[PDB]
């Protein structure tokens, strides 16, 4: 996590404009659609057979919002991601058995989602800041794997 | 493998790129240089400053090649043979870097085609770039 | 693409493995579990303790499939259709993991087939495991 | 490092038995052969047209010894690889233009060479500690890239 002050202000300024409910649903839905193998964790979510079935699934939307919720909190502790994410890291490992590569796929999808939404506002340099952030979060979420 | 659906998706999204391909190619490069600085090791000879003509020049070349793969979506291995040879034999770019550029290309398109960058299209474009990358790396060893 | 030399190299090397493939399968998994603990996420239902019969059995299964692949080195896609299916639609192991097992397999062969693990043979086996990996993840999406 | 005293001792003790001369030449040569694209940095070495020509090339063998040398000295600063490879990290970036991914290819090759050499001695637990070191080294070397 080598976020220069200016990189941190940039992450923070944009994050101000995000509708986490919405972005959360889009990011998660899109993950399940671009990398269908990730659907392995959600067989109790019902119908994920097509893009519309995934994107509109009330369960995916609610889970996405939860995930992004935890992520937003992460953004207020950019200083201590490991600490912030420790009980979650343990849960994903020990209870959920989620391969951490999943955390990196979601980060990339999220970046595409932010680009989709902010258009020209998501400048090369803003992307570079967010790239560092999703990586830091993925790393924090994997820190307790064993 | 790309399905009929994928093919339609790609031709459609790329269709919209039209005349901006060049500029979107340049932008994907800059995004890549900024987010994954290790990719810069391959362009020691380039002026990577903002608005660099070398980068502009290069973005166009990459875009033309992608445009050519879309035009020959049913015969990419053959349409890209030459480029596959260049990369394997001269440039010798480590394979991991293809995924990085692909990623920056997807970000660029997303940033410019909001109405078209649907989940379905996103998935199609991702499979496409993966296939291009596979072709370009096929003769490495 | 496996060259004829490669196919020869592989068949030779695997030829020497013989009645030990099962043991080598089991050893490669054990090395994978310890070196890349994230791989354990796919085996929550297994006893991953040293010398576990679940691990031994699975080691055999994997070894056997490799054998069958060496045997149909000319027609892998077809020889492993079922397995490609299973992985793409049931197991859904993330593609990054295939590279980890492949590596632990080289390490295991190296440690057991000193004379045979020449530089040229090393290169061939790697390509081979790579091809096997491509086949197993070809129907993912 | 995130090496256990036990992991540290295992690393340390096997290393004591290593001929850097021979392992260095073999590791670099295998690299040039398994991943032919890494030859892009050694055009001046000569004929690397065949395994034989690579493995026999003295320039290769001597560069191999230089690399493992530096690696070997890094094993003495296992608690600050970052600081040990700082200058070498800048060099590699700024002068050599070596993509850090190369550091990872070599690491894996190195592990295959050790297994090759030590057979029985190179146990799963010992490989695990070595995997952590090679990763550690690669990270340290890539640390100053910008
Ligand atoms: C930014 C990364 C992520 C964050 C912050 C995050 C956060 C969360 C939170 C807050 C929960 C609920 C905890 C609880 O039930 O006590 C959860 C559950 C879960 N997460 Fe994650 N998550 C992330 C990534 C992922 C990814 C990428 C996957 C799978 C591809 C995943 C799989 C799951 C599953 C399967 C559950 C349990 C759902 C259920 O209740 O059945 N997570 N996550
Ligand atoms: C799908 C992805 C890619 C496409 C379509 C592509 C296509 C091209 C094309 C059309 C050229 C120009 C060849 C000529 O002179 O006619 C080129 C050159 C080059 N590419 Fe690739 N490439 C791709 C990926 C990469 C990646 C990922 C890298 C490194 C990060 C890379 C590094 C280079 C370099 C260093 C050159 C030479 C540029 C010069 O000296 O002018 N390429 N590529
Ligand atoms: C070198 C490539 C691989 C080959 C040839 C291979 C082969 C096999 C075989 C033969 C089976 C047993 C099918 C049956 O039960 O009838 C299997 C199952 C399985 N494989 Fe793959 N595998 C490979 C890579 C991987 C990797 C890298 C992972 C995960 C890290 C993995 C995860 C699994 C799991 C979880 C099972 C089911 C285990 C059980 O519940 O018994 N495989 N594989
Ligand atoms: C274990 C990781 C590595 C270490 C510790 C290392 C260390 C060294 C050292 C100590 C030098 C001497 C140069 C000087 O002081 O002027 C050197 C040079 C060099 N290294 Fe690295 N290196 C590593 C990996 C690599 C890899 C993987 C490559 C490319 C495949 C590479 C390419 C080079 C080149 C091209 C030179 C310049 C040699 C010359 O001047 O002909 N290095 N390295």
């Amino acid at each position: 996590m080598h976020l220069t002050p200016e990189e941190k202000s940039a992450v923070t300024a944009l994050w101000g404009k995000v509708n986490v409910d919405e972005v959360g649903g889009e990011a998660l839905g899109r993950l399940l659609v671009v990398y269908p193998w990730t659907q392995r964790f959600f067989e109790s979510f019902g119908d994920l057979s097509t893009p519309d079935a995934v994107m509109g699934n009330p369960k995916v939307k609610a889970h996405g919002k939860k995930v992004l919720g935890a992520f937003s909190d992460g953004l207020a502790h950019l200083d201590n991601l490991k600490g912030t994410f420790a009980t979650l890291s343990e849960l994903h490992c020990d209870k959920l058995h989620v391969d951490p590569e999943n955390f990196r796929l979601l980060g990339n999808v999220l970046v595409c989602v932010l680009a989709h939404h902010f258009g020209k506002e998501f400048t090369p340099p803003v992307q570079a800041a967010y790239q560092k952030v999703v990586a830091g979060v993925a790393n924090a979420l994997a820190h307790k794997y064993h | 493998v790309l399905s009929p659906a994928d093919k339609t998706n790609v031709k459609a999204a790329w269709g919209k790129v039209g005349a901006h391909a060049g500029e979107y190619g340049a932008e994907a490069l800059e995004r890549m240089f900024l987010s994954f600085p290790t990719t810069k090791t391959y362009f020691p000879h380039f002026d990577l400053s903002h608005g660099s003509a070398q980068v502009k020049g290069h973005g166009k070349k990459v875009a033309d090649a992608l445009t050519n793969a879309v035009a020959h979506v049913d015969d990419m291995p053959n349409a890209l043979s030459a480029l596959s040879d260049l990369h394997a034999h001269k440039l010798r770019v480590d394979p991991v870097n293809f995924k990085l550029l692909s990623h920056c290309l997807l970000v660029t398109l997303a940033a410019h085609l909001p109405a078209e960058f649907t989940p379905a299209v996103h998935a199609s474009l991702d499979k496409f770039l993966a296939s291009v990358s596979t072709v370009l790396t096929s003769k490495y060893r």
